[PDB]
């Protein structure tokens, strides 16, 4: 949990 | 005359190798021109060339630049030359600037100009060599550290008042207003 | 509403960040790769302090700053001299300094300019353009072997001193910028040297030119046209300087700023002299400097 | 009706971030740290401020929803290295210190043996 | 404070990474007014980034993250020198 | 399915939108855009125009303003060290170098002899034949300066300055050093000619420009105080100028 | 805005050198801009005479 | 301070890629009361420095 991974991940998205 | 010339070295200086050498050559009213040379080998000859003792000169292009020392006839060897990346056909300006050493302006009658060449050139390139045109002349600044440290120890001026008013950006000045025509075109077609 | 402060203490003569304090006498080391320079002295390895001061390591360098001393000049400086003497075509000029700066005879603005050249009957008046004790603003060219150095006025912008008033300060507290002319609202200027010589005065149209005739640069004139509301102006912004000085500030042009608008507490201008007050104020912009920047 | 949730959502997130900002911007770049005096104290503030505007700046960017957000990416594993670096510097400071107080327990027992 | 703070940042980055997730532009055409209440949530990132502007004062973001980034450095060379020399 | 749904307002709200081609709104259109085009293409030409402004050396110059603040020679506030008032009088040479050298001070177990030879290594260009590698106290010392301008120019390399930092180093020309280290030793300038091909005013074009160094060398501990090194710097002086080199001119 | 009458009029009061042969029209051209005292830029080449102006203005300057 | 007047010979060199930084920043740290002088080979743009000369020290500039 390297606090750039949530630049990495795919949204929630519609 | 040329003793009294090595009479400012000292004796041990007065038999260096080189100068022993060159002696009989500078005998034989020949002389050579380019920087590899003593200093005091460098001024000696072109008195005895402007005092014409030394009908020939083996010169390069400080002497294209070192004036004051006239003459009649001038020889093109080698017509390509090296520019520090390519032994290239030598551009107009440069061969104009080389061209007018010849030609004593009370005394001779003329200026011979007479160019050795080795190669079937083209046409326009013997022209763009010797009908030749005069070369742009255009800023080349740069930076330098030195120069960034006085301006800051200095206090009245900046580094950055220099760029303002330098000449590298006149490229940048030019064919704006034109350009800004062409706006005061479009702000009003608009 | 008073006359004099009379407070009274009887019978004594008197009331009674880490880095290395070093005295003289004292060893620093001995490791022989250090380079020995400015309060240092040596026995070949013993590394030998000689002031009251810090100890500078930089990178191989080792040297003593001291705390105590006088203004060191340096070149480039933005100060302010009182003429000392006139010599042959030199002149002595204080700096507060060890020594006196020096002058050169063509070292100056000629009014005219530059059309007007050189002439030798220029030192038949050298007492025309400069006197005694007189202020300006100079520019330090460059030293001699010992380190007493020289001054010129490569400007318009440098040149003697009028419509105002002087003041002095220890040259510790005046803080380096890239700039030293400074233009305060109530329309006048401070000209502060860093050698803790101040000069207020009246700003220009040349002080309005910075920021957007010739022949009075050797007059003892001023503007004539002087209000009080200019005068008693000068005052405010005068103690203040003796305020941070009283209290030990590095001096910021906005700090400045900053002493005078709370300095509108107190509209007595006479009441600026209190040793509790400046330290007060001192005192409020302490606290004032612990909310911006 | 899509849009409905998010965008009130999403902004609702910058309504409870934009106090944060504040506090963080309360004191300057320059007062932030020269109230500090070790380097230590000084290191992440210089990086968390540039942290949260990386990010900042990812956000806005999407928000012109322009396709391209490489040179903000470009700068975003630069200020991960930099963050990379002393942490593991930080690393070898404990042990210089874990393995010197070893040293401590050790050399007394020594004569106690 | 780092973990409270940026525990805050990462919860608005997961919601700046939710914002433009979904199509916008559908009701950008369904109305002005969504991409204006969109252009209105863009004027709070108009103030929000300027906040730090504001602590300095895309080619203006371009110079100054190396200014940014030029004080991280003078740190660790400083912190070599106290450190491997300690 | 749901991706065409964007075209499903576009079927409803074209047509439902007043005088969706009523009032010759078609040509109307292309009234509104002979507008638009006008609308767009001033502001290309006029971002061309305003990109067409600045100076574009400042990036450049911003580059070099981390430099000496990287080194230390001025603070961000841009108020010049002493470390940056060293070079004020060295235009002669690498002034970027010359600071950190001294500031490195490897010349206190320098000899006049030995340091000159490393003085060789700045004041001359030109590439020529291999030397030998040559006695190693002065290749160490040599071997020493390389090491100190590697670390600058990484730095000029994290300065987005493009200089290749390899590049860089052979810059620096440490083949003379011989020749330096004998003219030292009081060499005969005839035994020294034979120790190269480059020719001999070219030998005193970096001997007269050495002078100009040393002699801003002399400027230095003046400014700092290194009371060992002015020992040493004018014991260089004495080594090097003499017979020879007190060439002077006819004209004059 | 800059007041200017023309230098092809300008009637040099005073030769600062005299000089013995007769000098060239823009050696007359260039020793009237210095004796008005503007700059000049003057682009020849070096056998044309260029010297013969650089040797006007240092009297100029001298006297 | 008691100079008005700079001969300056060899212009051109501004276009040394080595050297023409001293030439072209020497003249931009000139007090504009000086009076100057400029010679070099002919160049076909000679003006342009003309034109560039005149803004930076404020006064008039023959070619």
């Amino acid at each position: 949990t390297d606090l750039f991974d949530v630049f990495e991940e795919t949204p929630v998205e519609l | 005359i040329f003793n009294n010339a090595i009479a400012l070295l000292p004796e041990t200086d007065r038999e260096l190798p080189q100068i022993k050498h060159i002696l009989p050559l500078l005998r034989r009213g020949i002389g050579i021109h380019h920087s590899g040379l003593l200093p005091i080998l460098k001024e000696v000859i072109e008195i005895l060339f402007q005092e014409g003792f030394l009908k020939v000169l083996f010169a390069t292009e400080t002497f294209s630049i070192g004036l004051n020392m006239p003459a009649k006839t001038v020889v093109f060897t080698s017509v390509r030359k090296w520019d520090g990346q390519q032994f290239r056909w030598v551009s107009g300006g440069e061969y104009i600037q080389m061209s007018g050493r010849a030609g004593r302006r009370g005394l001779d009658d003329r200026g011979i100009v007479i160019m050795m060449i080795d190669e079937k050139m083209e046409p326009q390139v013997a022209k763009g060599m010797v009908k030749g045109q005069a070369d742009r002349l255009d800023s080349a600044f740069h930076l330098g550290y030195n120069m960034i440290l006085n301006l800051m120890r200095v206090e009245g001026i900046s580094p950055e008042f220099m760029l303002e008013h330098s000449f590298f950006q006149f490229q940048n000045v030019i064919s704006v207003p034109v350009m800004e025509k062409k706006l005061a075109e479009l702000k009003k077609d608009f | 509403s008073e006359v004099i402060t009379i407070t009274k203490r009887n019978g004594a003569f008197q009331n009674s960040s880490d880095s290395q304090i070093v005295t003289p006498g004292e060893l620093v080391t001995d490791d022989p790769i250090w380079m020995r320079g400015h309060g240092t002295y040596f026995l070949d390895n013993m590394t030998y302090s000689s002031v009251a001061g810090t100890v500078s390591r930089v990178n191989r360098l080792l040297s003593v700053i001291p705390l105590k001393g006088r203004y060191a000049p340096e070149t480039g400086d933005h100060v302010v001299g009182r003429i000392a003497e006139v010599g042959n075509k030199r002149w002595k000029v204080d700096i507060g300094g060890k020594q006196h700066a020096v002058l050169m005879l063509g070292s100056v603005n000629l009014p005219g300019g530059i059309l007007r050249r050189k002439s030798e009957s220029d030192e038949l008046q050298m007492r025309s353009f400069l006197k005694e004790g007189d202020l300006l603003n100079a520019e330090v060219q460059s030293l001699f072997q010992d380190g007493s150095a020289s001054l010129h006025t490569r400007s318009l912008k440098y040149g003697k001193l009028r419509n105002g008033m002087f003041c002095q300060v220890p040259s510790s507290l005046i803080v380096r910028a890239k700039n030293h002319t400074h233009n305060l609202p109530g329309n006048i200027t401070v000209v502060l040297g860093v050698n803790g010589y101040i000069w207020l005065r009246k700003t220009s149209q040349m002080d309005l030119a910075r920021d957007t005739s010739s022949w009075q640069i050797y007059s003892d004139e001023n503007d004539p046209s002087i209000s009080n509301n200019i005068r008693q102006a000068i005052c405010r912004y005068a103690n203040v300087i003796k305020a941070l000085a009283f209290c030990e500030i590095g001096i910021t042009q906005q700090r400045i700023v900053s002493a005078y608008e709370a300095s509108m507490v107190y509209s007595n201008v006479g009441e600026l002299i209190e040793k509790n007050v400046m330290e007060s104020i001192g005192s409020d912009i302490l606290t004032a400097e612990k909310m911006r920047g | 009706e899509k849009i409905k949730p998010y965008v009130r959502s999403f902004s609702k997130a910058l309504d409870e971030l934009k106090p944060e900002i504040e506090k963080l911007t309360s004191k300057s770049l320059d007062e932030q740290l020269l109230l500090l005096s070790d380097e230590r104290a000084k290191l992440e503030l210089i990086n968390r401020y540039a942290y949260v505007l990386s990010s900042l700046m990812f956000a806005n960017m999407k928000v012109l929803g322009v396709k391209d957000m490489s040179p903000i990416l470009g700068e975003l594993k630069r200020v991960k290295s930099y963050m990379d670096k002393a942490k593991q510097y930080d690393n070898r400071i404990t042990k210089s210190n874990e393995k010197s107080q070893a040293e401590q327990e050790k050399a007394k027992n020594i004569i106690s043996n | 404070n780092p973990d409270v703070l940026l525990s805050r940042v990462i919860n608005v980055v997961r919601a700046a990474s939710s914002l433009a997730s979904q199509d916008v532009d559908f009701y950008k055409n369904l109305d002005r007014g969504f991409s204006k209440d969109l252009k209105s949530k863009a004027d709070k990132l108009a103030d929000m980034a300027n906040e730090i502007i504001l602590s300095i004062d895309w080619n203006n973001f371009g110079n100054i993250m190396d200014n940014l980034l030029e004080m991280s450095d003078h740190s660790l060379d400083k912190l070599n020198c106290a450190i491997n020399s300690k | 399915l749901k991706l065409m749904k964007k075209i499903d307002v576009l079927n409803t709200k074209l047509s439902s939108n007043p005088l969706t081609n009523s009032m010759r709104l078609e040509e109307l259109y292309g009234k509104y855009s002979r507008k638009h085009d006008l609308h767009e293409d001033m502001k290309q030409l006029k971002r061309k125009i305003s990109e067409s402004q600045a100076v574009i050396q400042l990036d450049d110059l911003r580059r070099r303003k981390r430099v000496l603040r990287r080194l230390g020679f001025c603070t961000p506030n841009d108020i010049i060290e002493l470390k940056g008032r060293v070079a004020c009088e060295i235009s002669s040479g690498d002034e970027l170098l010359l600071t950190e050298l001294i500031f490195n001070g490897n010349f206190n177990e320098l000899k006049p002899e030995q340091a000159a030879a490393l003085l060789s290594c700045f004041a001359f260009q030109e590439r020529c034949k291999e030397a030998p590698r040559l006695k190693p106290e002065l290749a160490e010392p040599l071997k020493a300066m390389r090491e100190i301008a590697a670390k600058i120019a990484k730095i000029m390399k994290d300065s987005k300055i493009e200089v290749v930092e390899k590049d860089y180093v052979e810059s620096f020309r440490h083949e003379l050093m011989e020749v330096v280290y004998e003219w030292c030793r009081g060499a005969t300038f005839t035994q020294i000619c034979k120790m190269t091909d480059v020719y001999e005013g070219s030998l005193i074009r970096m001997f007269k420009r050495l002078e100009e160094l040393v002699k801003e060398l002399v400027d230095v501990a003046n400014t700092i105080g290194n009371s060992s090194l002015k020992e040493k710097m004018e014991a260089v002086l004495k080594l090097i100028h003499r017979d020879i080199v007190s060439a002077g001119s006819l004209y004059l | 805005n800059y007041d200017y009458t023309p230098i092809a009029e300008h009637k040099r009061v005073n030769e600062a050198r005299t000089y013995p042969f007769t000098l060239d029209p823009f050696q007359d051209t260039a020793i009237s801009c210095i004796d008005r005292g503007e700059s000049v830029l003057v682009s020849a080449h070096t056998s044309a005479g260029k010297t013969v102006v650089a040797e006007y203005a240092i009297a100029q300057s001298l006297k | 301070r008691e100079v008005a007047w700079v001969i300056f010979d060899e212009v051109h060199y501004m276009r040394d890629k080595e050297r023409g930084v001293v030439w072209e920043e020497t003249i931009i740290l000139l007090p504009d009361k000086v009076r100057y002088v400029f010679l070099s080979a002919t160049i076909p743009n000679a003006m342009e420095f003309a034109e560039w000369i005149c803004k930076i020290h404020s006064q008039p500039c023959h070619i």
